[PDB]
């Protein structure tokens, strides 16, 4: 024969194998394969495409469509804050159900940066300007507008240009975030404002509607499999 | 000879006439961030003359019967200048230190203290499952002071001579970046410690990098007829400082 | 009949053993270092591309 | 080896070339790198983008069903237990398999069974080891109807021997789909009159599995439990589509009750409350 | 292939240079060899500082928590038993990682399981093989709530099956710190505003196993007990430290009680007696 | 298949394994590796550091910072023994709980040469000069001056020098000692001596403090791992 | 793909066999050879380095 | 890493294979052909060697 031993490990199923096991009906004659367009290779190239966040999710405007409209107008004086949310893409309230949100609730560790677009779904005549900031941590959530600009901002105008960016960069202590709610990582607070109001001929509506897009930069990634806390089954589906 | 050190560090020099020698840590020289190890993405300040510059601290007074000191310093120097206010406008900070400690004493006193810088000095309570205070690991630039006895205050860290806090022997605590202010020869110590942590940039008040601890083995015994009151005096200085994520002020 | 390729190991800090044991292409092993990728097909998806410093539809 | 994408460094600008200003009217997703809103550093940025591949994502294995059947009772239907073929009972792994619309991958089956002695008057017995038959069954093939049915001989059907005590059986499955690709969705009908059922079921066709005890009439029954744990590799995926909000109800439908979009916050603007 | 230093001949001397004198109020420790104080022979010393490195140090498998759990009883939560990961539980294992400040080691876990019948009317079974399952549970998995609670099916998680008779079970675990290094210390707070929890215990997050028994509601309960024996290697280390003399108290602190520095000898001066 | 036959000595699992296990989490994207300062390869490296030895251990003064203290003091006539000691690096009450004593309290074959080193910390004006000998067994511990020359011994004056090194060199039978208490290897006894009193001018008082250092030369070495007979615990940390 | 180094034995009185199998880096064996060392971080940690035959800061 | 020597036969009427696996020297196998010998140690322990002719200390 030939001297061989066990090691410790022997006779155990793990669920991340990679054995080559015997097939059950050999010399199988395979269907060949079609040039079918649009193939994914990495789930990285569908998660920095755009999607709509819903936003507005107030006591019961998630059953409807009204939580994907951010409601905007001309205010008396100037500088108020429209929307704010934390930044926790898999543990936040706001982008939870985004498709950026399913993909990391795949998964536990991640980096990279993060955009957002916001198209201006207004009338062909208003103008106004919008304070786009975004505060790292370490203070707590700035309150007014001079308190907003001295982040990573942007002053965003309205023409035909109707769409905006914010890119958030990348400023952190370590490599990786964690998806999950804890107090070690937290990563920013996007905040809105008013640089200007909202100037709008007669004969117009006063108020219209902000959209809000999130993608993902070209160094996001992700690095820990778990099973996502969105599955809630009782029993088969027969 | 090599007893006469001069050190120069932006708008502010110590002179010294009887020091020992330097030591560079564990001889690494302080550096900025090459970008093998870079971590955040946006642009970080390096102000390299308003920060890197000698800072003095609370000057504390050696009788014949105290027993030791201990400085928390990344939170010691949170309101001294320009470092205070870029330590506290920031969220990341990377600094060296450079650590200069004066004692000086005639050739008719005796004694030896010991000065030993000690990375990530997590002491234990007083109590044994008790909440320590931020009140009592650090006051600032406000010396803490060990007791040589058992210590059994309320919310107050565990203070013994033979245990250094953390409960390992204090015999055994020159490891670390040590010199040893005999009073017969030297006049000060000086400590180059590089920035030693798991994670490249980190915040600076979540965090206490290190404990340098002065403790008296030598007690200061001299005649009945010499100056009794003499001082200790602790001057450090950053090196190769930048500071990353620039937000509001304040921290909570 | 060996096979001899890189480990999966990080960065700043090898040379395993294949051998294709059975008669099928179904038991060959989880090709799992397929790192390629290309974000062309779902972003961008368009005639005439856009050049993100021209106006952009003006 | 591929890394990602690193930065590259920047300055002061003041020039017409604006990456803020984008159409998302047209479809594209703007591709502004971190380089053009503030002055970033240069990052030699070592991520790899490897756990998150098609094929890492999906070779996990999940059970899909349970099957219950003792080896002796009063009735025949309670000894062996059929399974048809399906990946579309257990919410995780189909969700996860949910992402696309096509996938083309080979199935790698695990099978681990356990045990449980059933209540009786004359429980102490001295038994021996257990033995299990796992008979495939193609699409129209014969259908066993008793533990000794001479249905059970396997002349030319896969199966597969196991006795306890040993690690669990394993075999691996090549792409059986008639088409290209297993149809995780199909939009029709099966009668050409546009009528009979719709699915997502007229392409499951699949065959069925079937389970027996070897062992003859025990003077004990013994509860047996086997669970089966699909295993997919060598995964080619095609056109994707967003993940399930709603709760799942049948496995041969897609219908559901309406769900909110998300929880709710109770209010709309940030501050230090 | 590295030798220990070997010994170089001396001879009588008269010179100023003097290697018994040095400063030792600098912290530069002293460099004398042996061949500078008295007058040493050749010696061609073949010892090797082998078995004193970092890696053969600490490459040796140590216990870290025993976990009991039966397979039957009255209460849900006495059958399986989970433990939240972490070395810091047993002095042995711990003080011999408490050297350093930072390490960096890959993890190699090997499980051992006894079990034990326990006493009751009626022992005289016939019992078969017992299973067991391990699920790892990453941190924020699910929780599981029972032995038949439908989140032990591990359509992601990392689990093993092992039947009593075999070999232990051996898992290997990769580098799994979010920072750099495995911090052994940590001197801080948990919230920015220098307040919450000090430890120590911030930067644990290691998530949790869970154990249970694979097999059903058996007519004998059996007390088992599973040791997990944990096993660096590829190890690391930086920046050390003197080892601990006080005993520990907890898991989650570093508090202790004074000791005395050592033990006393009531003399000063050895003799003959 | 492939004649195989196993031997005596599979399916156990032994402690000082070397055989390669699978992992459970496959492809796994390591963070990447950081330059830290002060990098240990090889706990010989501490083990050769200075570090005080507590000497003065004698009736409550191990309650304190007194144990670290060894007094010295003007004499009568001359010729004293102000402090003596066995060398039991791991043995021993006095280098028991010194760095080297616990290093070695995780061996128990040792070899090599090991220093002592004495800083001096009294006065800039007092002078005094040490007899610091090394007596080999065979023979008792050399109970006068006299008979503490006959070995191998240093005579140390206090100058602007402060500290001396007695560097005691490698004599033995074998290659190798013991940690542990036992006859038949014993290493040698330490014992210091007044060459002259210690003359100090007025004004100045009397009594001074001598430290003691201790580290490892360039040859020294540990063979056999054990637990150290210091971790004495009785339940689990809950 | 195979490895061959010498056996750890004693001096004045080998070339053992090492195939890397699984996939990954954490399944590779202990690396319990590397005798290398530099007491250069831990003594001498200091400017001005020491010659043993001058007076060592006179 | 293979080597190959002669298996014991008798004369008048081979070359196996040995490997040698573990990373220590104690576990390589008993070297049980080793056939050298010389009795000039426990025979001839003299000075002044005889002859065998020579009347030897006449």
């Amino acid at each position: 024969g030939l001297p061989v031993m066990n090691t410790p490990g022997s006779n155990q199923f793990l669920t991340s194998d990679d054995y080559q096991s015997p097939t059950a009906m050999p010399q199988f004659d395979v269907t060949p394969e079609m040039n079918i367009p649009g193939e994914v290779k990495n789930l990285m190239e569908i998660a920095e495409v755009d999607s709509v966040v819903p936003v507005n999710n107030v006591n019961e405007n998630v059953n409807s469509l009204e939580a994907y409209r951010i409601p905007v107008h001309s205010v008396t004086e100037t500088g108020a804050q429209v929307f704010g949310f934390t930044l926790q893409p898999g543990a936040d309230t706001v982008m939870e159900r985004t498709l950026l949100g399913e993909i990391l609730n795949y998964y536990a560790n991640w980096s990279g940066s993060i955009k957002l677009t916001f198209m201006y779904c207004g009338s062909a005549m208003a103008t106004g300007k919008f304070l786009l900031a975004y505060s790292p941590p370490g203070a707590g959530v700035p309150k007014n507008r001079r308190e907003a600009m001295l982040g990573t901002h942007i002053i965003w105008d309205i023409g035909l240009q109707s769409s905006c960016v914010l890119c958030v960069p990348w400023i952190s202590q370590t490599h990786y975030r964690f998806v999950s709610k804890d107090i070690y990582t937290d990563a920013g607070f996007i905040t809105c404002w008013y640089q200007t109001s909202i100037v709008v001929p007669a004969e117009v509506q006063n108020q219209s509607v902000i959209l809000c897009f999130v993608s993902a930069c070209n160094d996001f990634s992700v690095r820990l499999l778990r099973d996502s806390p969105f599955v809630r089954q009782t029993a088969f589906y027969q | 000879s090599d007893r006469v050190r001069s050190i120069t560090l932006g708008n502010s020099t110590i002179t010294t006439q009887e020091s020992a020698n330097v030591v560079v840590g564990y001889g690494v020289w302080p550096d900025y961030l090459s970008d093998e190890e870079a971590t955040a993405e946006d642009q970080p300040t390096q102000p390299d003359v308003a920060t890197c510059r000698f800072y003095t601290l609370d000057s504390v007074s050696w009788m014949k019967e105290s027993q030791g000191w201990w400085w928390k310093f990344p939170d010691a120097l949170r309101d001294m200048g320009l470092f205070g206010q870029n330590m506290q406008y920031h969220y990341l900070g990377r600094s060296g230190y450079t650590i200069h400690v004066q004692c000086n004493a005639s050739k008719f006193h005796q004694g030896c203290l010991l000065v030993v810088c000690v990375p990530e000095a997590e002491m234990g309570a007083a109590n044994i499952n008790e909440k320590i205070n931020r009140e009592h690991l650090s006051n600032g630039e406000v010396a803490n002071t060990f007791s040589g006895t058992k210590s059994s205050n309320t919310n107050d860290v565990q203070q013994a001579v033979f245990n250094a806090g953390m409960g390992v022997a204090v015999g055994n605590l020159t490891i670390f970046p040590h010199q040893w202010i005999n009073l017969r020869t030297n006049n000060c110590a000086t400590i180059v410690m590089p920035y030693i942590n798991s994670v490249p940039m980190d915040n600076m008040f979540r965090h206490y990098n290190f404990t340098l601890m002065i403790i008296p083995f030598a007690k200061l015994d001299y005649a009945a007829g010499s100056s009794t009151y003499i001082p200790i005096t602790v001057t450090v200085a950053p090196m190769c400082a930048e500071y990353n994520g620039l937000r509001l002020a304040g921290h909570q | 009949g060996a096979q001899v390729s890189t480990q999966k190991t990080g960065a700043h800090e090898i040379h395993y053993t294949n051998i294709n044991y059975y008669k099928d292409a179904a038991s060959n092993s989880a090709n799992r270092q397929d790192f390629t990728q290309d974000p062309g097909k779902f972003t961008e998806p368009v005639k005439d591309i856009m050049v993100k410093s021209l106006p952009a539809l003006n | 080896v591929v890394r990602v994408a690193d930065t590259m460094p920047s300055g002061p600008s003041n020039s017409e070339s604006i990456p803020a200003l984008t159409a998302a009217e047209t479809g594209h997703t703007s591709q502004v790198v971190p380089s053009d809103t503030i002055q970033t550093r240069h990052v030699r940025n070592f991520h790899v983008r490897s756990e998150s591949s098609v094929e890492n994502f999906l070779s996990r294995s999940a059970c899909v069903y349970i099957v219950e059947y003792k080896t002796r009772d009063d009735t025949p239907d309670k000894m062996y237990d059929s399974w048809v073929i399906n990946t579309r009972q257990v919410a995780q792994l189909r969700r996860k398999l949910e992402f696309f619309t096509y996938v083309r991958f080979d199935v790698e089956v695990t099978f681990v069974i356990t045990s449980v002695q059933d209540d009786s008057t004359r429980q102490n017995t001295d038994t021996p080891a257990l033995t299990h038959q796992i008979m495939y069954v193609p699409p129209g093939g014969p259908i066993p109807q008793a533990v000794d049915d001479y249905n059970w001989q396997t002349s030319t059907n896969p199966s597969v021997f196991w006795t306890e005590g040993n690690a669990p059986p394993r075999m691996s499955i090549p792409f059986m789909s008639v088409g290209n690709a297993y149809s995780n969705f199909y939009d029709g009908w099966s009668h050409f009159s546009q009528t009979g059922v719709y699915g997502f079921n007229t392409l499951n066709n699949m065959g069925k599995l079937y389970f027996r005890h070897v062992n003859d009439k025990t003077i004990s029954p013994i509860t047996s439990k086997v669970r089966i744990y699909f295993k997919p590799k060598h995964v080619k995926a095609w056109v994707p589509r967003p993940p399930r909000l709603c709760e799942y109800t049948h496995k041969d439908n897609v219908d559901f009750e309406p769900k909110g979009v998300t929880t709710s916050r109770t209010q709309l603007t940030i501050s230090n409350s």
